[PDB]
């Protein structure tokens, strides 16, 4: 680990979450053809859990799960999860430029 | 018709064609896991250690493990095939050489 | 012997139906083959336009009729009378103005539209049974049509009955019928008039008065509901809620997301 | 084609308007506008308020 | 083996003598094959008799 | 009728001229495309090879 | 699903039979309102319509 952080700069911490989110992707994959549970409680708690963590390694993640789950997960989950994303910038938006 | 264990098979014939040192050890695993059904009990006792490692041995998804294997070997063999096609290696110990 | 048409009782008569494999069903317009024994009947069929030709071998006309005539043959529907030249004939009585395919369910009585979707059992008044000797004993939806029957309500489930002429029925126990049915099932196959299934145990749950039976057949059914536990249904009908509609979730699109991460892990080192 | 409906009976067509719903995104047309207007008006009442 | 034991729909093989039993055992769910080697059945009856 | 499939076998037969090591691929997708049309539609989930 | 205001068919026996939207454009014909629907008829071609 002293040798990774030797190298990749400042980068390291940004790099090191973005293998460990595509590793458990993959694994959570690789379970899928045997497990029809996982594409959705997997993807819920994914989105529960991407709320603790910084900006910089947040759009990465969101920008992966989007490539990555959306052609095998229901549309609604993928309307929630836009809203639920969407909702911090609809609210200063409606405040500065329709609000009374 | 039920042709799980033809899909199975045709995964660990695809699997065996793409060789690699790793394959070996995923092998080991499997083979761990088919033995330890059999006896199991004949030799489980105390050493709470022994039965956490027993538990974490059974449980090993091997069959839906081999299709990430498969993936991560695909990749080094682009790399390497992608390496001898344009660029080329001086290290004689490569199986290079018979082409 | 050759078929011959009669006129007697057709004042009584509002409409007509067709038998076919012993169990009555409605009157298709596009049916080519009949055996008819009324001469109202041909009116009947030119004032829609169909055209027919008769023959031993094609489902019998019936004409169903607002007076008692005739008598109960048990496995036989309606009832059945002789004309004074020898000719039998066939006949549908009623007794409320709703009039329609009738059978009969071991306990209760259900019309239908069609025998192969529906909770029919048997289509008889009558039914007579072989016993544990070897003998024939008549049974009866009501013991006053024939002495010595025994009502059709005394019959139970998950029991082996079989007819004097071969035929096995076994039927599943219920809890509910109507509009809405749940089923209970066993680890053996039950049979019903012409058909027997084999179903699995469980419990099923139908929107619908259709028959219904545990088995991979029935469960891709729409508006059927089944379960290996009482509590594993809930389960299986929140299923498709978060899963997919098919096997379209292929996982060969990792090869994207896998190039993304290589892509940045370059990028940053360059 | 759009705009048309079927189904088994009048109570399994009732249940098939909403097959779309549980679709991928990339299987409508570009209008499909209509249905993220009636599951984000939803969706946002019966979080936000109740 | 000359012991009273409970049933279950495990067992496939009875010596029946009893006509009862046939219609008792099948809404278990159970199915048997009758050979006089496999144990007996008895029944319960409140009432004295033998 | 002949203008309606006396095309395709003039193409099957000009595609034999232009032959080359690829020519068995398409040999054998003809064959499989036609085997599971009356057949398959079966063997249920599990596996992602097939 | 009608190509003209009247039309001609053929009844049971094989008489052609006039028929038109309204029977007083045309002495001895049958209104089209007559026509039971889940009902095969025929016209002077071998045409069907049902």
């Amino acid at each position: 680990f002293m040798r990774f952080r030797r190298a990749f700069g400042e980068y390291s911490h940004v790099v090191a979450f973005n293998t460990l989110l595509f590793l458990m992707s993959f694994t959570v994959l690789c379970l899928t053809p045997v497990y029809s549970f996982l594409p959705g409680v997997y993807s819920v708690i994914y989105l529960y859990l991407t709320f603790y963590l910084t900006n910089d390694v947040s759009f990465l993640a969101h920008i992966q799960w989007m490539v990555m789950f959306t052609p095998l997960v229901p549309f609604w989950i993928t309307i929630a999860y836009i809203i639920c994303i969407s909702t911090k910038h609809f609210y200063w938006f409606f405040s500065n430029y329709l609000k009374r | 018709w039920d042709l799980t264990a033809f899909g199975l098979v045709a995964e660990w014939f695809l699997a065996y064609i793409l060789f690699t040192r790793f394959f070996y050890v995923l092998g080991l695993a499997a083979i761990m896991q088919l033995f330890f059904s059999y006896f199991a009990v004949h030799f489980i006792s105390n050493s709470w250690l022994m039965w956490l490692i027993i538990n974490l041995v059974q449980m090993a998804p091997i069959s839906a493990m081999v299709r990430m294997y498969i993936f991560f070997a695909s990749f080094y063999y682009v790399w390497k095939s992608y390496v001898h096609v344009v660029d080329g290696c001086n290290s004689s110990t490569c199986m290079m050489c018979y082409k | 012997h050759v078929m011959s048409k009669h006129t007697d009782f057709s004042s009584e008569i509002i409409g007509y139906k067709a038998i076919d494999g012993g169990v009555t069903r409605d009157i298709a317009s596009t049916d080519t083959c009949f055996a008819n024994k009324h001469a109202d009947f041909d009116t009947w069929f030119s004032q829609r336009g169909g055209s027919y030709t008769n023959d031993k071998a094609c489902p019998l006309i019936a004409a169903v009729i607002t007076r008692e005539v005739g008598f109960v043959v048990p496995g036989l529907p309606g009832t059945i009378l002789r004309t004074t030249n020898g000719d039998f004939l066939h006949f549908l009585p009623r007794v409320f103005s709703a009039v329609g395919n009738i059978c009969y369910t071991p306990s209760k009585l259900i019309e239908y539209t069609d025998f192969a979707t529906s909770a029919c059992v048997l289509a008889a008044e009558c039914t007579i049974f072989k016993d544990a000797s070897g003998k024939p004993v008549p049974y009866c939806y009501d013991t006053n049509v024939l002495e010595g029957s025994v009502a059709y309500e005394s019959l139970r489930p998950d029991t082996r009955y079989v007819l004097m002429d071969g035929s096995i029925i076994q039927f599943p126990n219920t809890y509910l019928e109507g509009s809405v049915r749940v089923v209970t099932t066993f680890d053996s196959e039950y049979c019903r008039h012409g058909t027997c299934e084999r179903s699995e145990a469980g419990v099923c749950v139908s929107t619908s008065g259709r028959w219904v039976l545990n088995n991979d057949y029935y469960r891709s059914l729409p508006g059927v509901f089944c379960g290996v536990d009482a509590v594993n249904l809930l389960t299986n009908m929140f299923t498709p809620l978060i899963q997919p509609i098919g096997a379209l979730d292929i996982s060969a699109s990792i090869v994207a997301g896998g190039i993304v991460a290589i892509v940045v892990t370059c990028l940053a080192y360059y």
